[PDB]
Parts: C-alpha cells; structure tokens; sequence
C-alpha cells in the first residue's frame, strides 16, 4: 500500500485517496486482473502478431522446399536421372541451370531472413524500453505504458515474446463548477499552490486537479503576487487566516 | 502501365483532416486532459499556466504578461506561413518519397525493352522469325531477365517500407506525447522548453 | 483502342512515343490521321466474403475500371475471369476504388468491418445481406467550452490492459552441399567454381543465430539476482494470484502464462 | 506463361510482400492519426483568451 501511495503521489493524486479508498481499490483491481483471463482465452485472434512470426517463418521454409521440385528449364528435377540419361557435356549444362536456379531461391530465403530479423531486432529493442521503463520504474510518457495515467506493469512470458499487463488510472464521473486565475482579498491576488480554485454557486473552494476535494481558501493554501488590477478573470472573496 | 497498378488509401484526404480538427479541437477546449480519459473543458490561460508550471515558472509569469504572450503567438504564427511558402525547398522530405516511387516505376517499366541478350524485347518478333528450338533459348534468356529485374524491384520496395514504418512509429510518438501532453525530454517537442 | 486525337504531327512522322517508350499515338498511312493508342482495361478481381461459417454470398470488386466498361464486358463475352458474373440487378455500385457488384450502398455509416477502398467498407447486416457503405470516423462530442467553466472528476477506474510484442524468431542453418548438389559427388566440383557463396550464406545465418540469443538476453535479464516472494501472504488486499507462480504443476508457470503458452502454436 | 510455370512459385511470394507493404501502409496511418475515441468540435469559434 505505501508503494501505491508512492504510484498515486507521481501522477498528482494526494496519498489521502489511496488509503482512505483500499478496499475498493484492491476490488477494483482484483476484478479487472479476473476479466483478463476470459477476456485472452474467449477472443481467438489476440495472440496474432505472435502467431505471424511462426507462420511466416514455416511458409519460407516450405516455399523453399518447394522450389526444390521446380525444374528451372532443365531437363528434369533429378541430378540422378539427368547424370544418367545423356553425355557429359549437357550433364554439364543442365547441372549449371539447377546450380543457378538453387542459388537464387538460397539468395532469396537470405535475403527475406534477413530484412525480417532487422523489424524483430526493433521490436525486441522496444520491448527491452517498455520492460525498463514501465516494469523498473513508473513513465510520465503519454500512452507509452498504457491508456491513462501510469501505475504499474507485469511481465509475462509467452512463446517468442512477452505480454505486458499495464495497470493504469482513469478518471469518471465529472462535474461541472465556475473558475477564477486569482481571489483578491486586501488588494493584493492570491493564487493557488497546487490546485484550482471552484465554486459551486455560493461559496468558494480550492482543490486538487484531478480528484475533487474541497478545501477553505487560506494563506498556507495561497500565495500573493502583486496587486489587483492587472488579472483578468479575479473575483473578490475571503481568505482566512488560521 | 503494363501490368503495374495503384492502390487508393483507405483513408481520404477529408477524413484525415477531420482527425486533424479533432485532435485540435480537443487539445485547445480540454487540454491535455483528453488523451487520458473523459475529456473535461479547462479555459485556454488557466492550460498555459498549468503549462508554464510545468516548465518550472510560476503561474504569476503568464496572468500578470497575457496581452504579450498573446501577441507573440500570433506573431508567430503569423510569420510561419511566411517561411513556409518563401522557402522553395521546406517539404523536400515528402518530396523525396514520391521522387523515389516515380525513378522505381520508371526504371521497371524501361527495363521491358532491354534485349537481355536476345534478338529482340518484342516477343512476337521473336516468335514469328525463327523455330520453336531457338525460341525456347529467347524466352527463356527475357524470363530470366525481366525475373531479375521484379525481384529487385520487390527488395528495395520492402528495404524503403522498413524506414517509413520507422519514421511512421516515430511520428506516432511524437503524437502522443508532444500532443496529447507535455514533454520534459530535450529536443524532442522543439528546440527549448 | 484506336479514339481521334488532336496531337499536331509533322509531315515526316510515323509513331508517337511516350516519356517511356511507349506507342502512345499512331498515324494511319492511308487516311493521314492522327489516331490515339490506349491500353485495354485490365486490373484485379478481388472478392468479399463474410465467412463460410456465417454465410455463403460473396461480392467482387473490380479495382480501377468504370462500372459502364464491366457491364459492357459483362454483355457480350470480353472479360476474362469466366464467372458467369456474380449475380446483376440493383447491386452495381461505383465507388472510387473500382466497380462493386453484389452489395447495396447505403445511406448510414458506423464502424468499418471490412475495408474496401476510399471512404467505402463493407459488412454482413440484416434476409440478412452484404451492404457497403462510407466509414464513420465515430460520434461527435462539442465539449462545453467557455470563458468560465471547468470540470473537475469526483471518481476514478482502475484498468489493466494488455500488449503484446515480438522478442525472437526461430533460428535456422542450412548447408549448401545437402541442398544443391544433394548426395552427388559429380556436382559438388561444378560448384566450386561459383565462388564463394556458400560461406557468406553461413555467416548470415550464424549471425541472425545469435542475434536471436541477444535479443531475449536483453529484454529479460535484466535482473543480477532471482528474487522470490515470502510465504503469500497479506499484500493488502489485492491478490496477484494469477501472475505468481503455482507450485502445483510441472514447469512452474502462473495461470496466464499457461493460457498463452496454450494457444500460441 | 507455360514456360513460365516451370520457374516456380516467385510469383506468390512477390504478390504476397506486395500486398504485405500496402496493409502496412494504412496500418501505418491508422496509428499515426486514429488516437482519439470521439470526434471533438471546436465551440463557435470565439475569445481564447
Ligand atoms: C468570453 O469573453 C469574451 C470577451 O472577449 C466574450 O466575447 C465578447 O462578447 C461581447 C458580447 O457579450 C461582444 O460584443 C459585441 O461586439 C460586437 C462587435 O461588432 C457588437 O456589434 C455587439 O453590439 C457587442 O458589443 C464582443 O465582441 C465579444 N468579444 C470577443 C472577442 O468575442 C464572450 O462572450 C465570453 N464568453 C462567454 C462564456 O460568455
Ligand atoms: C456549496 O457547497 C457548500 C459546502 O460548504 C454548501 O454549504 C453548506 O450547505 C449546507 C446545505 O445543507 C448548509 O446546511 C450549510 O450551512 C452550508 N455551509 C456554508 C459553508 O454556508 C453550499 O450550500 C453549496 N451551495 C450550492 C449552491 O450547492
Ligand atoms: C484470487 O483470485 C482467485 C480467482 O477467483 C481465487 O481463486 C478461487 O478461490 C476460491 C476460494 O478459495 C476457490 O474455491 C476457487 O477454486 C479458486 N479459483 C481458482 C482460479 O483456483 C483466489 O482464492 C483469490 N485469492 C484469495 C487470497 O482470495
Ligand atoms: C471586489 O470586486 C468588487 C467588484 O469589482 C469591487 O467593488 C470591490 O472593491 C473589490 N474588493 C473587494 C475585495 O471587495
Ligand atoms: C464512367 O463513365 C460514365 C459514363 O459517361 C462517366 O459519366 C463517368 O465520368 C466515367 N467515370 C467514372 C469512373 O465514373
Ligand atoms: C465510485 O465508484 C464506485 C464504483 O462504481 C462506487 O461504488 C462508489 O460509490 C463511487 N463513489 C462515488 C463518490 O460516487
């Protein structure tokens, strides 16, 4: 609970949210990592760039292995039967056209080798980032680690890669209040240290930017910068002093 | 043409514009907000003083200088049509693609009338002048030619479609975090903060 | 096709040539007009199927060609896929990716199904038929911006989602004396004299060979020592037992690596 | 084209990389630009400060 709270603390939210909301959390958590289990096994084509790679790689060969049969203009797809059947001389030739026809189907399969294992050296580099930088650490990179705002994220292994479970925070249920940039109270403006200023049609608050929590405006939640009459937006309400 | 087709995109222009007017739409009404979520509405100065917080300076910097931070965007904006257009030679990159897909087309469809040692690179005069014997040789000796040739086309085709997936993923990135949010990496958003 | 041109000819001229090399223009040499070449229609067939096990009715869609010519062809006998046609009436369609026969356009747009060019995708609706239509790039949400307003949220969502990323392919060697001169000691002296192919084939390989180690040494060992967990116990609440290992079983995996190591073949 | 089958299955395999590039393409797009769930409308376009 102390490293969520730590998690929490990193994309704005205050540590008050995590230990007064656990039990739901750890529901809500609990539930999600249960509907990933179906979710996987009912869709059939999830694990389809994984599958591609396989599939790939046993067309080359078989392809290959086809060619084999291929009688490249010569007289037959057999070295047996062509040695004997004629003189040496075209033995000599149409062994040279299924050398030259064999070397060009090796230079192709290496060459497609090739190119493929260039876009998986990418993509294994990129899965090294996303291990280093989601599994190790927490990222402040927008939908690198996940739709929404980071928490964490586990590793899985898997046949010729791996599956990343990220574990990420999205906001609901919003409401809609009245902003102000400043409050002047003795004809000096007040700003907020670390939230914004709302107010619900009577009285005035200042909270957080991404969980609603009222607080009374104070001066150990504002600060003051100059007088009033530069600011646009400034409506004129209290500041308490504790 | 000579056997050689285009494709049409399966995205038209006016839809991609119309990404594009979304995604700017909700980047100036919800801010950075929309990429993570419901997006919620925020005014324009109180984004730039979050913006500006998130650069290291106080909110006092921006509501205190609004009317000439105002005037220097516009300004701004303003001049890059400018440098735009004056420069000739500002959208060479894209140009280089469309240069590069034009000389392969061309050079595939000049290298149909090379004799590859033949007689000749029209196959009905090789036809109608001499015997099925001799004609095997011909034909066989263009198949070979013209295989060559297509099997090259095809490996650079996919050698160039690797950097453009590259540069694509890049821009892809640079999307979702210069756009949908703020970037405190170096020279990846611009030159400065 | 032979169609009258308006190109200005000088009186010594015979042909017209393009950028390239082609025969672009032609003069007759009995009548001395100018006479346009251009090329017979031709282009591919592609087919739309929703699925053998939903349903058996296709469409075919022509790339590049003017639903008027198709028909044309269709009457008569010119074309040269020798269907018979897929079924005519109300169901020729022109959509800027070519000529569509066998679905119906619609009026509506939701989500794209089966892509088919331009604007224009295809899908299985209800008696139930093909129909086409134009993508819909989704709703259209104006967010109640103003000089004043703000939205703050009074909730959250905690969600798990999953990706999945290539590390390594499968490493392959191939010996050039089996595969060319298979068992033959009167071919292996004729290819001695192609040089020395073979030895840089084996280094290409040998080299994607142990790329292919690096590559899952990088991305997993990470790590300098095994850590294990304590006796399971109280994490706070939130369970993990789905993605920790279960002594219970050979190989000692967790449910969800069993899952995919179970339908990945 | 009879003397042509005799070469094989080249064919295939350059169809196939082919129309690989061209799926690649609008792959490519669709990840570029297709981020956002709905479609945003700027309000009457008015005072942004
Ligand atoms: C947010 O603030 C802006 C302040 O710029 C408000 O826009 C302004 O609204 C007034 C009317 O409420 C406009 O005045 C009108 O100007 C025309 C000029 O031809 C005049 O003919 C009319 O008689 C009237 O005086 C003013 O132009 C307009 N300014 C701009 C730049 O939009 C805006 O209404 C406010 N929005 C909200 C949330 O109410
Ligand atoms: C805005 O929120 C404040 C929260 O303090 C509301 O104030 C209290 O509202 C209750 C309503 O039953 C009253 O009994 C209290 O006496 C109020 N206290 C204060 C601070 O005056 C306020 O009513 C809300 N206004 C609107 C329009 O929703
Ligand atoms: C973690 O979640 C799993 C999945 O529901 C729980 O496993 C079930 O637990 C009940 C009660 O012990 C058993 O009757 C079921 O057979 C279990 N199903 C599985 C998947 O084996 C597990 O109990 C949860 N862990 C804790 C500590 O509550
Ligand atoms: C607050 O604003 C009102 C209206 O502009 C003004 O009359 C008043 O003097 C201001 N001062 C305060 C803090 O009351
Ligand atoms: C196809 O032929 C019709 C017949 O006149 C013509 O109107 C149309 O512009 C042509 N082009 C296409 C593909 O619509
Ligand atoms: C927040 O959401 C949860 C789950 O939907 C619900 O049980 C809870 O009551 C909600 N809390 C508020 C403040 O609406």
């Amino acid at each position: 609970p102390m490293q969520m709270a730590y998690r929490f603390n990193g994309i704005g939210v205050t540590q008050n949210v995590l230990y007064e909301n656990q039990k739901l959390i750890a529901n809500q958590f609990n539930s999600a990592i249960g509907k990933i289990q179906d979710s996987l096994f009912s869709t059939p084509s999830a694990l389809g760039k994984l599958q591609d790679v396989v599939n790939h790689n046993a067309q080359a060969l078989n392809t290959l292995v086809k060619q084999l049969s291929s009688k490249f203009g010569a007289i037959s797809s057999v070295l047996n039967d062509i040695l004997s059947r004629l003189d040496p001389p075209e033995a000599e030739v149409q062994i040279d056209r299924l050398i030259t026809g064999r070397l060009q189907s090796l230079q192709t399969y290496v060459t497609q080798q090739l190119i493929r294992a260039a876009e998986i050296r990418a993509s294994a580099n990129l899965a090294a980032t996303k291990m280093s930088e989601c599994v190790l650490g927490q990222s402040k990179r927008v939908d690198f680690c996940g739709k929404g705002y980071h928490l964490m994220s586990f590793p899985q292994s898997a046949p010729h890669g791996v599956v990343f479970l990220h574990v990420t925070y999205v906001p609901a249920q919003e409401k809609n209040f009245t902003t102000a940039p400043a409050i002047c109270h003795d004809g000096k403006a007040h700003f907020p240290r670390e939230g914004v200023f709302v107010s619900n049609g009577t009285h005035w608050f200042v909270t957080q930017r991404n969980f609603y929590e009222p607080q009374i405006i104070t001066t150990d939640n504002t600060f003051v910068s100059g007088n009033c009459d530069v600011v646009i937006g400034i409506v004129n309400n209290t500041v308490y002093d504790p | 043409f000579n056997g050689l087709t285009v494709l049409p995109p399966l995205l038209t222009d006016e839809m991609i514009a119309q990404y594009t007017s979304a995604l700017l739409a909700g980047t100036i009404t919800s801010g950075w907000t929309f990429g993570a979520g419901p997006a919620l509405q925020i005014p324009f100065p109180m984004q730039m003083a979050y913006r500006f917080n998130g650069i290291g300076v106080t909110q006092n910097v921006l509501y205190e200088n609004q009317k000439l931070i105002a005037n220097q965007f516009n300004s701004a904006i303003g001049k890059i049509q400018d440098s735009l257009f004056s420069t000739p030679s500002a959208l060479g990159k894209l140009q280089d693609v469309v240069n590069h897909n034009a000389q392969a087309l061309n050079t595939l469809v000049k290298q149909l009338s090379s004799k590859f040692g033949a007689i000749s690179s029209v196959l009905n005069d090789i036809l109608s002048r001499l015997d099925p014997p001799e004609a095997e040789v011909q034909i066989d000796r263009l198949i070979t030619g013209r295989l060559q040739s297509l099997q090259t086309y095809v490996t650079q085709q996919l050698i160039r479609a690797a950097e453009i997936r590259a540069s694509a993923n890049l821009a892809a990135t640079k999307m979702s975090e210069c756009v949908l949010g703020q970037s405190k990496r170096v020279d990846f958003c611009g030159k400065g903060y | 096709v032979l169609t009258k041109s308006n190109k200005k000819f000088l009186p010594f001229q015979q042909f017209g040539r393009d950028i390239v090399d082609t025969t672009d223009a032609v003069r007759d040499p009995q009548t001395l007009e100018i006479l346009d070449i251009t090329p017979c229609s031709f282009g591919g067939v592609s087919v739309i199927t929703p699925g053998t096990n939903t349903s058996n009715q296709v469409a075919v869609l022509y790339q590049g060609v003017n639903c008027t010519e198709v028909s044309v062809a269709i009457h008569a006998d010119q074309l040269t896929p020798t269907w018979r046609v897929y079924s005519t009436g109300s169901n020729v369609f022109q959509t800027r990716a070519g000529c569509l026969i066998g679905a119906e356009y619609v009026n509506n747009s939701y989500e794209c199904d089966i892509p088919i060019g331009a604007g224009v995708c295809a899908s299985y609706q209800t008696s139930q038929s093909i129909i086409a239509y134009t993508m819909s790039l989704g709703a259209e949400n104006s967010v109640a911006y103003s000089n004043n307003s703000i939205a703050i949220p009074t909730n959250f969502t905690i969600s798990v989602t999953t990706e999945i990323l290539p590390v390594s392919m499968t490493k392959t060697s191939v010996d050039c004396t089996m595969y060319i001169c298979g068992d033959s000691t009167e071919c292996s002296n004729l290819l001695l004299q192609y040089g020395s192919f073979c030895t840089q084939l084996k280094r290409a390989l040998t080299g994607i060979a142990v790329e292919q180690d690096k590559n899952t040494q990088e991305v997993f060992a990470q790590v300098k020592q095994i850590y294990k967990t304590p006796p399971i116990k109280y994490f706070g609440g939130f369970n993990f037992s789905q993605i920790l290992p279960d002594p219970s079983k050979p190989s000692k995996r967790s449910p969800i690596e069993d899952l995919l190591f179970n339908k990945v073949t």
